[PDB]
């Protein structure tokens, strides 16, 4: 009985070691590991006969749904091409805002000017915006 | 930009009478089911004052007296209790492209 | 003294719909409050 | 039945 | 309580340059672009241009673009139209209104100055 | 191509009535089991301890298979794609197969010991039926198959809103082509070569989903892994 | 006998909700786990026991 305690102790063990230099020392993307929020800062206590980890995550509430785009062109110029990073281009629906078009955080809502921070340039396709008139990145 | 035509030019109704406006445009103004379509209000003496718009029938500073309806090129208003108060000029304005123009209008009359 | 035992079926959650759309743009569904 |  | 109070009208001669102004009050000014109108008939208006009161961002009318510019004071809640280059045409009714969305992604005019004139 | 895996989640939950077992009902045994009394109680006590693990793997595992948000599943999703796994709203066209060409022996929890009473067949021979000669009780699955089902599909739903960053939050709901072209851009495809070749991409793909109504034979590893599972339930009970 | 393969299937299943994070909610960079030729889409149905 005590041969077999021991070595799934060992196993547990080698699970533990591998958190603390995943959850611990870094930010972790993985999600499956700890709660499921993404995930932020993690904390490691002592236990009897273990560790015991606290796991603080980040957890969603009041969804809504939006329009969104794919990305946005030059309608004068095919090759001006972009696409949002790490965020979303949505229909604008805030007073702040004179423009179709309006940059978002993927975790958050919340509209902003889409700018060349916010943008990346690609290659073109049939499902992007043919913008005629107000674009800043290109400004072409 | 798109154009918008209304019609009859002016309008002529009995006080309790049911009215209504049409409402044209040169190319169709839904895009993603949305319409844009808002009506506005004005008088002598006085600025222009916003009615409806596409969903909002009661809200938006009136009573559901004022009915919107229509879809693509063609659009309506109709009320169905005109009183003396309710005469004005009529107009028919898209917010979906740029620059935001707007029709003519019609004026409502009492017999 | 309370009374008799309940029998009642487990509830399952349904995960909020989402309809997908053809064309060029598309419905998101994106968070706006929250807490740690 | 409702907890006590 | 919301308020926008237009500067008083003037009988300005041709070749001036035209500054209007309109004063929010009685709301957060910067949370709501302005967008200004011109009327010339009861049955003829137009659309002249929005400013933004957050980032100053524009959009003009392209007739007017090379000729109506738009500026703030955030310090008096005030917003400002100048037109270069007046002549006849001009002569007319000007307003300024708040931005809304009382429907989802449909602009709105909302509340409307009162009307001040050039001629 | 494809290639198919078999990971087992869990054990067919049993107990024992241990008084039963060793004797049927007789005074003189009876009486003689009264100095073993505390035996049954701890075989009682490790196999309710280890049918409480069973159950709380289960539900810890589709804690985490839940998604908080998911499309619609139509007839005809997917587009170009083909996709005999959608439900037939059901399970699924695989999951029949699966379920009836592994050699099952009839499950419990249906009327049971009446199939083993003489208002039935001569010819059964199952286990439930040895069940109330040895004492055994097979305890039901914790889920049920239809809210398997509702997770299963569920998941299914959550493909193709996961791209475009994050996932965890924001659910993106683009169409499904769309989002296996932007995850072969991310294995260094060009995008000039995905745009031309959309077809061809398409009748690849349902080709290798072709191939899996050849997959359920013992042939398959994956398959004849399943098939063991079921075998080291039977056996244990024999 | 039931309580070693009770253990064993609890630490399989653990296995099970590591390739559903990974493999069936998104795009797998790490090879090894899979079929070898990177990966794109991966699909889960139930099985007898698993």
């Amino acid at each position: 009985q005590q041969l077999v305690r021991s070595e799934s102790a060992a196993l547990s063990a080698q699970l533990a070691k591998d958190k603390v230099n995943e959850c611990v020392k870094a930010q972790s993307k993985r999600s499956g590991f700890c709660g499921q929020g993404t995930h932020i800062v993690s904390f490691v206590v002592n236990a009897p006969n273990g560790l015991y980890f606290m796991h603080v995550g980040y957890y969603p509430s009041n969804h809504i749904e939006v329009v969104s785009a794919y990305g946005l062109c030059d309608a004068a110029n095919p090759t001006n091409c972009i696409a949002p990073v790490n965020g979303y281009f949505i229909k604008t629906n805030n007073t702040r805002i004179v423009d179709e078009w309006s940059y978002t955080g993927s975790s958050f809502y919340a509209p902003e000017p889409i700018t060349s921070l916010n943008t990346k340039y690609v290659a073109p396709q049939v499902t992007y915006q043919n913008i005629s008139t107000n674009l800043p990145p290109p400004l072409l | 930009d798109i154009v918008l035509t209304q019609s009859p030019a002016s309008l002529a109704v009995s006080l309790g009478q049911r009215a209504t406006i049409s409402c044209r445009a040169s190319e169709s103004v839904d895009n993603y089911g949305i319409s844009f379509m808002n009506w506005f209000q004005q008088k002598p003496g006085q600025p222009p004052k916003l009615l409806i718009s596409a969903t909002s029938n009661q809200g938006s500073g009136v009573p559901a007296r004022f009915i919107g309806s229509g879809s693509g090129t063609d659009f309506s208003l109709n009320i169905h209790p005109v009183e003396e108060d309710d005469t004005a000029m009529y107009f028919c304005q898209q917010s979906k492209e740029v620059p935001r123009t707007f029709g003519g209008g019609t004026k409502l009359e009492i017999k | 003294v309370p009374g008799e035992m309940r029998l009642a079926s487990i509830a399952f959650n349904h995960p909020i719909q989402v309809d997908q759309l053809n064309s060029s743009y598309f419905k998101l569904s994106i968070p706006t409050n929250f807490s740690f | 039945d409702t907890p006590s | 309580q919301v308020q926008l109070q237009q500067s008083g009208p003037e009988l300005v001669r041709p070749g001036v340059s035209v500054k209007i102004s309109c004063k929010g009050s009685g709301y957060t000014f910067t949370d709501y672009a302005i967008h200004w109108v011109k009327q010339s008939h009861a049955k003829s208006l137009e659309w002249i241009g929005v400013f933004s009161t957050y980032y100053g961002n524009t959009n003009y009318n392209q007739k007017f673009k090379g000729r109506a510019t738009m500026t703030v004071d955030k310090s008096s809640s005030t917003a400002y139209m100048e037109l270069a280059r007046l002549t006849s045409e001009d002569s007319a009714i000007y307003y300024c209104a708040r931005k809304s969305y009382y429907v989802d992604y449909v602009d709105a005019m909302d509340y409307w100055g009162q009307g001040t004139s050039v001629t | 191509g494809v290639t198919q895996e078999y990971i087992q989640t869990t054990i067919q939950k049993v107990t024992v009535d241990c008084k039963q077992y060793v004797c049927n009902g007789f005074q003189k045994c009876e009486q003689l089991l009264r100095e073993y009394g505390q035996f049954c109680s701890k075989i009682n006590q490790a196999l309710h301890g280890a049918n409480l693990r069973q159950d709380d793997s289960v539900r810890n595992l589709f804690a985490s298979v839940k998604s908080s948000q998911s499309s619609p599943i139509i007839p005809g999703f997917g587009g170009d794609f083909n996709l005999t796994l959608l439900e037939p709203v059901a399970r699924s066209a695989i999951e029949d197969l699966l379920f009836d060409k592994v050699t099952i022996a009839d499950p419990g929890y249906m009327q049971g010991y009446d199939d083993c009473m003489q208002q039935g067949p001569a010819s059964a021979r199952d286990l439930i039926c040895a069940q109330y000669v040895a004492g055994y009780k097979v305890l039901p699955p914790l889920m049920d198959v239809n809210m398997e089902a509702a997770y299963t599909s569920s998941l299914l739903g959550s493909i193709a809103g996961v791209g475009w960053t994050a996932g965890l939050s924001s659910f993106a709901a683009i169409p499904f082509a769309q989002s296996i072209f932007y995850r072969l851009n991310g294995v260094g495809i060009t995008q000039q070569v995905l745009s031309e070749n959309q077809k061809l991409i398409a009748n690849k793909f349902n080709q290798a989903l072709g191939a899996m109504q050849t997959g359920f034979t013992t042939t398959n590893e994956a398959f004849h892994k399943v098939q063991d599972a079921v075998n080291n339930n039977a056996q244990a009970l024999s």
